[PDB]
């Protein structure tokens, strides 16, 4: 499923440098 | 030691050696200095470690907050290939040895590159559906950019033999989502059985000689296969046959008694199969000289593996080809022609005596040997290098 994937994209977006 | 042969596949100069360390934190290494600035022509291996949180990459609790250790689940290793449509030959080893894959899509680059798509094609072919996708180059693309190429790689995936096989948003350089990586390394792939009874086989991809440049001969060591095994507990202090043999025009197996089964980073009494193993030999090590020893099947003596020549295939074919952009109409296979016939970790080149309907009979100019039925990947020349045209098995 990609929408447990969005989550995780979401994630990553908020913690980048 | 390592529980299953996880491999790593995607494009050239996307990074599978870059995800490699940021998982594990081993190298590939990118070596005889044109790969060192470019891409290498040896297998990558790398020592991965899972031991969960249920109150890992260290045994030790004291990074997720609770304070009760790192819980052992597995240790894994890497099968990383060449992603290059030229240097195609190793990847198909590598994929009859994997037990399990591991997809690589950047972001800022396409959604149907060919080699990525060759590799998944080939993959298919070789029982490898359990792959863990991963979205790489993502340290570079927009909210909605990436979101869109997500979509579309799952219009892509309807009509394959990927179903609903995972997809994560990495980081290989930046060190961050490999969490659910993890997660998944135990969720989606479970390890499939590998039993003591089953006949012990050794399939070679590696020679190595341990021979250090300034030692003296009073000090010598033997030689050493890196080679992975499917079946069969190999122990310490064993005898070996290696049947591809040693060319006189006709070709002799080698004989072999264990030095070493070799595993991890500390050499053990066992070799339990569905990993990736340096085997030492009482073989010369200038046989295991550079890359002499791949492509090679290792039996325990008193063993009967069959070394054809000539070969009775069931093949299967494509519509339209790949590794090109370009996916050119598959054209008849041509009697008397140069293929490349990938069987378990061999690449050898065959020329077609007849043409059926699903049958067809080759010519090896080089042998290869058959102890089961075994799985075949095939290849073509028609665009100088060898495109994937499609898949056998020996009738045998």
């Amino acid at each position: 499923v990609g929408l447990p994937y969005s989550e995780l994209l979401s994630r990553f977006f908020n913690i980048l440098r | 030691q390592a529980t299953i042969n996880i491999g790593t596949i995607g494009h050239v100069a996307h990074g599978k050696s870059t995800v490699v360390r940021a998982i594990s934190g081993v190298q590939t290494v990118r070596f005889k200095d044109e790969l060192e600035r470019n891409i290498t022509i040896k297998l990558g291996y790398a020592n991965a470690k899972i031991y969960k949180c249920q109150e890992e990459i260290s045994p030790k609790c004291q990074r997720p907050g609770c304070p009760g250790r790192y819980k052992l689940v597995r240790h894994v290793s890497f099968v990383d290939c060449p992603g290059h449509d030229i240097l195609m030959s190793t990847m198909l080893s590598g994929a009859a040895v994997m037990d399990a894959a591991l997809l690589l899509i950047a972001g800022n680059e396409s959604c149907p590159q060919p080699q990525t798509s060759e590799h998944l094609a080939a993959i298919e072919i070789m029982k490898l559906k359990h792959v863990i996708i991963l979205q790489n180059k993502v340290d570079l693309m927009r909210e909605e950019s990436a979101l869109e190429h997500q979509k579309s790689i799952l219009k892509f995936i309807r009509g394959t033999i990927a179903d609903g096989a995972p997809i994560v948003p990495i980081s290989a350089q930046l060190k961050y989502n490999i969490d659910a990586v993890n997660e998944f390394i135990v969720k989606t792939i479970p390890v499939p059985p590998r039993d003591f009874m089953i006949s012990p086989r050794l399939i070679v991809i590696r020679s190595f000689d341990v021979n250090k440049p300034g030692a003296e001969i009073e000090d010598l060591k033997g030689g050493v296969a890196g080679g992975s095994i499917l079946n069969g507990v190999f122990k310490l202090g064993d005898e070996i046959e290696i049947r591809p043999g040693i060319v006189t025009i006709q070709c002799k197996p080698i004989f072999s008694n264990i030095v070493s089964l070799f595993a991890e980073q500390n050499d053990l009494k066992f070799a339990v199969p569905g990993g990736l193993i340096g085997v030492g030999t009482k073989v010369d090590p200038t046989l295991c000289r550079a890359d002499r020893l791949v492509g090679q099947v290792v039996g325990a003596k008193g063993h009967l593996p069959n070394i054809y020549t000539d070969i009775e295939i069931n093949y299967f074919l494509l519509r339209r080809l790949l590794g090109v952009k370009k996916q050119a109409k598959v054209r008849k296979l041509e009697p008397n022609e140069v293929l490349m016939v990938n069987i378990g970790s061999t690449a050898t080149g065959a020329r077609v005596v007849a043409v059926k309907a699903d049958m067809a009979r080759l010519q090896l100019t080089s042998p290869a040997c058959t102890e089961i039925n075994e799985k075949i990947a095939l290849s073509r020349r028609i665009e100088k290098h060898w495109r994937l045209i499609g898949w056998a098995t020996i009738k045998k």
